[PDB]
């Protein structure tokens, strides 16, 4: 996260991390046994971690749970990034408490102008590298589909929306992918891609969770 | 020896953090970089000996 | 050209080929001294052949003229194919006659549904390979911007449009690149790219020449 | 020995007809293919010599 702030410790309990020898992506806990992330965050073996604030310094309450099933969307396109969404089933159900908790699924698409909260352990530099230990947060508005398509001509698909600032300075970044975009108590988005991080007229692009609401149901049904 | 070995490393648009290897022509050997998870250029390898075996003295 | 027909030997005097070791691209003669092609057809040395119908069997009409300037659009993107257009100035002006003659640049964009003529010595098989010696033609309508987008989500920029058939079986192919799409006597398109050749719901993508009328004038004037 | 040497030849989406060389592991040598003039993968060479240097043996 570039141009953001350190999250409060006991405030994003749905925020998770994806791990293969190192933290590589984020995710969101949507039920005791399922995580939503980005398809481009696929690996054959994944360890989910829950209840983290500092990813280095454990305060006692973190959970480490191997992923059992890892399921990319079938119409995921690795080139265009259409349908960048993935579901992970935890090998054990998460223990739900103060510090691990699910985020509600959305009841309607993203609405332009709305303020969202994007979060993760992504790079905090637009240039060079500072991967932070503490979870970062950014408050940012949904942009209009027009602003989104002008910043990225031809590249915006039905499955994508832009959140952020066309002035730049503030954006999501590498290691943020797969992580949450929450507007008004619902997961509206999944960190996907962008041109650079915090560049002018190049806002982050995010997957619309709302599109996959029936696929998420049907996927959990089929596998549980 | 390939001329794509001369390109700087390319993180790309995606927001994963994935360690990959690229040939640094000026240093004369392979180094690590952060790959975002999509749209890899050619100077992007899954390990050092991999990289050095195709771009080693490029 | 897949699913087309051999051109009349008399009828496309503006059709040129670009050659290095062999025939690799087409082009359109747009003034006595200048040819329009695709920027992905750029090579450091090119000889343009003019007045060809059969590229192996000389009828006596042919001219062989070297490119003396080879000028890609300064905003050509090698990965997205945005602004895929190029100008060549011949070393000597072409001798104009019934087999070597110019085509009009566009005075307007072409309306969806307009019938166009696409031509080239490109592959005539969708699978494997038949590279023809005789110049081939295809009658094909301009498709809507919505059809074009639906066919290629994430890939169609402002310099691109589709001409062809969503059912497949008729399209331009390898070795056709740089060649003309002519709609009522005006060069509206340059053969650029596609997903396969003549696949279902994957019509050819062409550069919108009308978008470069100014650049072509400027460049031709900057290069007297 | 690099895995990209085992990938099929990639013509890509562009419409040029450009002769390039690729390593065919079931043949044990480099063969010609038509490249479209954009988006080259790594099993794609300007000579057979270029090709063997990198992929030969694979």
């Amino acid at each position: 996260i570039v141009g953001g702030y350190t999250c409060e410790e006991n405030s994003l309990p749905y925020q998770v991390s994806l791990n293969s020898g190192s933290h590589f992506c984020g995710g969101s806990l949507i039920s005791e046994q399922w995580v939503v992330s980005a398809a481009h965050c696929y690996k054959t073996r994944i360890q989910v971690r829950l209840g983290e604030h500092n990813i280095k310094v454990l305060e006692g309450n973190e959970q480490f749970i191997n992923a059992a099933k890892i399921i990319r969307h079938p119409k995921y396109n690795r080139d265009t990034l259409d349908n960048d969404i993935m579901l992970i089933k935890l090998s054990s159900p998460a223990v739900i408490n103060a510090r691990v908790s699910t985020i509600s699924l959305p009841t309607a698409p993203p609405a332009a102008g709305t303020e969202c909260l994007i979060s993760g352990w992504g790079n905090t530099l637009s240039f060079g590298a500072d991967y932070p230990d503490e979870l970062k947060c950014l408050d940012a508005p949904v942009l209009t589909q027009a602003e989104c398509k002008a910043s990225y001509p031809g590249k915006i698909t039905n499955s994508m929306f832009c959140v952020g600032f066309l002035e730049g300075g503030k954006d999501s970044c590498q290691r943020d992918a797969g992580g949450p975009v929450v507007c008004n108590g619902q997961l509206q988005g999944v960190v996907s891609w962008g041109h650079g991080c915090a560049w002018k007229n190049r806002p982050g692009v995010y997957t619309k969770v709302y599109n996959y609401v029936d696929w998420i149901k049907d996927t959990i049904a089929a596998n549980s | 020896r390939p001329d794509f070995c001369l390109e700087p490393p390319y993180t790309g648009p995606c927001k994963a953090r994935i360690i990959r290897y690229f040939y640094n022509a000026k240093a004369g050997l392979c180094q690590t970089f952060v790959y975002g998870g999509c749209r890899a250029k050619r100077n992007n390898f899954k390990s050092a000996e991999d990289c050095m075996r195709t771009c080693g003295g490029a």
